[PDB]
């Protein structure tokens, strides 16, 4: 029923993926010169959280008050001397709270397999790529797939030559 | 947690003053004596047997239709009340649920329904869930609409003597005979051989099962 | 809890003066012990502290020892004259002290009494 | 108690009360009409006549079938009496 | 149990979201208030007789005064209620 | 009932899985030169979590107060010296409620089983493929399915000749 | 009733885990020349359990505190010395529940019975397999069963030649 | 009535288990060359359990605290030395309830005869088995019944002829 749903979203955020990195590696490979599969592990856990975050008045100078009582005392007779401090301050403190619910249907992980064909001159020779050329198809793979390090995305792109 | 002895004594005795409503509102009482109020219009004798007379054969029959949910009242609250192995208030939470078992099974669904959106309640999972102040005014309901549908059910053969009698004296042309006056005799009749007050109790008790 | 609120004051300063007969009395005791300093209570600074302003163990369980969770500032009373023994005990000072805090209890006793008197008379009908 | 069955209810109760009268009423009918119809073809005017047979041969239809109707009705109300407890709704 | 801390989970997911008043309820938390008061000073009494010692004579018969108040202000209460009661319940309609 | 509901989402993820698997790998080693079977360890465990953290506070530059007093005093007769300090402290503290529905359904460890075919080369004799090709097979199947090592993933790809 | 319902689930999850180890011993062995049967012991107890976790707080630097009342006095007359220290500290602490309902009909202990072919040549001589085959065939086995060790899974695989 | 019901419960479980053994002791042994029986002593008893468990806090490291008082007193006059430490302290513990019901059905113990016929050759002498294909038949047998030593089963595989 509802995995159903889930999986079907899925497929499509993975086949939309698959479209956009094919889109750019076309006009430079080639069309059907690349092959790319996408696999997408999602989030669908519902989460809320409230934050409450207090800023630290420890110091004086960005303490806010709103009453103090300073009550001194020195009776000098160092001899017999007696000094008596009681202080009583009360503080008015910022305060920021956030509500937040999670969307659900985020991607977690993103992983994507891409090939690339051979270069077949007009003698038909498979002539492989360069290194220079596989990686700007590594980044722009990258940049199709929204590569992040936080995610933990992995990519690979390997050359070959295609079968008949 | 036990209240004090003193609060136990205020308690019960407030209670006690509460007897005729729980009486009315809580027991079989109130579908017998309405239905007697109407048995006795239909024998066309509204003075019938005494008011004090019926109102204490509705107490008998109350206490009979009433035995086993005191019973089962006495066997689990009170009875560890006596025997000091329960508090007041743990007593009176756990003796009420045969009396709300049985008034639930004679309430109707339409009138708890009502008194539910009345009074804006939340989704009651089960019959266990449903408030007292909502059983309560909704099982007044059902009762009463109970006791109007056994007295008009009741009023049905001395409806027909009263028309055979009329229409057996407009035949014979004796227009200016009231048939009220003849049909009363007739009427006691129909109660006496057919044993109309034993056979109405017994259906009374029967119809609260 | 406003009856609590209401009596608090009351109760508080005949509590007080109840602890400060006690050090009196204790001072009178101790009135020929050497090397004893005679000590009191400031009565108004305690009791206005003490109407402005342990931890007892969790038995979550229904069997085990309840245990215990288990503040005056004594001040010293200045000595009048100087004695051998190091006994700063003024007998005519505690003495007058004595009587003066006895009284007060009474009083506060009196007043507390007539408020009680005036509660339950209005609920008397 | 669903209309329905009020009405199935009421129809059964006008069935016995009408089984209960026929008897009775169609020999009176009965003996009125042969009255008058020997007052047409005796040109007799006078409308009391068909009154004193008529209650004569009620008599007598009661004191035949007295058992009969008295027995019918009092079974009709056992029978009502003994549902009574299962048509409530 | 399992039943109470599945309830107290609930509980905290309900207050992580949010970050009819009965007259039963009230004359409930009437009575325990008032029980809960006398038996505070019974408490108290009975520890001050078995010689406890941080208990004082002045506070056991002013809490006793003060159990004695509140629960002659709830009889008086419920005469009142119940004066009502019988007033209302004996009309005519 | 809801067990054969639970058996039929695992075969449509494992018939995915191993179709997105195929998918890359048909292109380099060639149709029907591929055969690959995935198995799924599903979570259909209903969970609920509520999670509850506090900030520490016990640094005086990252405290929140409310209400502070402090009496201090020194009577000073090291001699009779007699110092008394009483401090109370009101804290406010950051407070963080997560509350987490975990998916039903979810996969907790996966292993596939990939069989790859020898090459036969125009005079027909079925030459066994290299590492290098081997290591690519096995990252190419590792991007495909996902594979991840806090779940505790497996995968073993073997190179041997088809039958007839 | 229910137990001819569980026992069909186990039919059903023992002639899948045969079907997919059938179907990658398949393409290598050759179709009948390898012969698979499963047994599954299965969970069928209705669990329910709620886990609740303290994160320890007897570390001043991880402690939180609401409310803390030091009162410290020092009367020195080691001499007369007088030291006396009351602390009372009130702390929150970092909670968790989690709340968890076990999956009717999961697996306990899988086992798995395996028996392949010998190799009849173009003589028709029925020559065993190699040690390594034997290999590559239990790996691809355990794969495809889902072998695990927390489980207690057993995998036996052995050559022999079929009967007529 | 519920008795004749765990009787074919128990017949249908010992002729699946019999079933399962004679599919893979069939291609090696051959049709009819093996017979087995299974006999299964099964459990009908409801069983309901409740388990609550407390993690213990009496190192100091994995101590959770709520409260905590220390009242300590040095009255230094060894002297007329007088220590007193007065300690309070409130606890928060981990707690795990567990509620499991057990299936009613589950097997106990469970005892496999297997018998095996002998080999005749095209000459007709029935030649017996060898060590090594009764080990690998016993081992067959073990995991086709899902042998286990917790349950207490027990397996004896003979060879003898069978009769005419």
């Amino acid at each position: 029923d509802l995995n159903d749903a889930q999986l079907k979203f899925a497929n499509d955020v993975e086949s939309r993926i698959q479209r956009r990195i094919e889109a750019i590696l076309s006009p430079i490979v080639g069309n059907g010169n690349v092959h790319a599969q996408v696999t997408a592990q999602l989030d669908f856990a519902n989460k809320e959280q409230t934050e409450e975050h207090y800023s630290p008045n420890g110091d004086a100078s960005k303490a806010t008050l709103r009453s103090r009582q300073l009550n001194i005392s020195e009776q000098v007779g160092a001899g017999p001397r007696s000094t008596q401090r009681n202080e009583t301050s009360n503080y008015e403190v910022d305060r920021t709270i956030r509500h937040t619910k999670m969307n659900v249907g985020d991607i977690e992980r993103l992983s994507v397999a891409v090939v690339v064909n051979y270069k077949t001159l007009a003698d038909g020779k498979p002539l492989p790529l360069t290194a220079d050329q596989m990686k700007q198809i590594e980044d722009l793979t990258r940049e199709a797939m929204g590569f992040s390090d936080k995610r933990g995305d992995t990519l690979n792109v390997v050359n070959s030559p295609f079968s008949a | 947690q036990s209240w004090s002895l003193s609060v136990q004594t205020l308690v019960f005795i407030t209670s006690l003053t509460f007897l005729p409503a729980i009486l009315l509102m809580m027991t079989s009482f109130t579908r017998i004596i309405i239905v007697f109020g109407l048995l006795r219009n239909a024998l066309g004798t509204p003075s019938a047997p005494p008011n004090q007379v019926l109102l204490g054969l509705a107490l008998f029959l109350t206490f009979f239709i009433m035995s086993p949910v005191i019973d089962k009242i006495y066997v689990d609250a009170y009875q560890p009340f006596s025997e000091q192995k329960i508090s007041m208030q743990e007593a009176l939470d756990k003796g009420a649920q045969p009396l709300r078992a049985f008034m639930l099974r004679q309430t109707r669904e339409a009138d708890l329904a009502l008194f539910a959106r009345l009074a804006n309640s939340g989704p009651l999972q089960g019959p266990e869930a449903v408030p007292m102040r909502i059983l309560l005014p909704a099982y007044v309901t059902s009762e009463l609409k109970t006791a109007f549908q056994i007295g008009f059910t009741i009023f049905i053969p001395f409806l027909i003597i009263d028309l055979v009698i009329a229409s057996v004296l407009m035949a014979l042309g004796m227009m200016m005979v009231p048939p009220a006056t003849i049909a009363l005799p007739f009427k006691l009749m129909l109660f006496v051989l057919v044993d109309g007050w034993q056979l109405l109790m017994g259906s009374l008790a029967q119809s609260f099962y | 809890d406003r009856l609590d609120a209401a009596l608090r004051f009351q109760q508080e300063a005949l509590n007080l003066r109840a602890q400060r007969q006690e050090i009196l009395a204790a001072n009178i005791a101790n009135a020929d012990t050497p090397g004893y300093q005679a000590r009191d209570i400031d009565f108004a600074s305690e009791l206005k502290k003490v109407m402005v302003r342990g931890v007892a163990l969790t038995l979550t369980s229904s069997h085990h020892i309840p245990a215990q969770a288990v503040a005056v500032d004594l001040l010293y009373r200045v000595p009048d004259q100087p004695s051998l023994d190091g006994n700063t005990v003024d007998m005519d000072r505690e003495r007058t002290q004595f009587a003066d805090n006895s009284l007060k209890y009474q009083m506060g006793l009196t007043v507390l009494g007539s408020q009680l008197k005036g509660m339950m008379n209005v609920l008397q009908g | 108690m669903t209309p329905e069955s009020v009405m199935m209810m009421g129809t059964e109760a006008m069935k016995v009360a009408l089984a209960l009268a026929a008897p009775l009423l169609l020999v009176a009918l009965i003996t009125g009409l042969i009255i008058s119809i020997l007052q047409a073809a005796t040109q007799i005017n006078e409308m009391t006549l068909s009154f004193i047979p008529k209650i004569v041969a009620v008599f007598i239809a009661i004191i035949v079938a007295g058992p009969w109707m008295l027995n019918l009705l009092l079974d009709y109300v056992r029978t009502l009496f003994s549902n009574l407890p299962y048509i409530i709704g | 149990a399992i039943q109470g801390i599945e309830g107290v989970i609930s509980q905290l997911q309900a207050t992580a979201m949010a970050a009819t008043v009965s007259f039963a309820g009230q004359l409930h938390a009437a009575l325990d208030r008032i029980s809960d008061r006398q038996a505070a000073a019974r408490v108290q009494a009975e520890k001050f007789t078995l010689g406890e010692p941080g208990i004082a004579l002045n506070d056991v018969m002013a809490d006793m005064q003060k159990a004695s108040v509140s629960m002659q202000m709830g009889i008086q209460v419920r005469n009142k209620l119940v004066a009502a009661y019988q007033e209302v319940m004996s009309m005519q309609v």
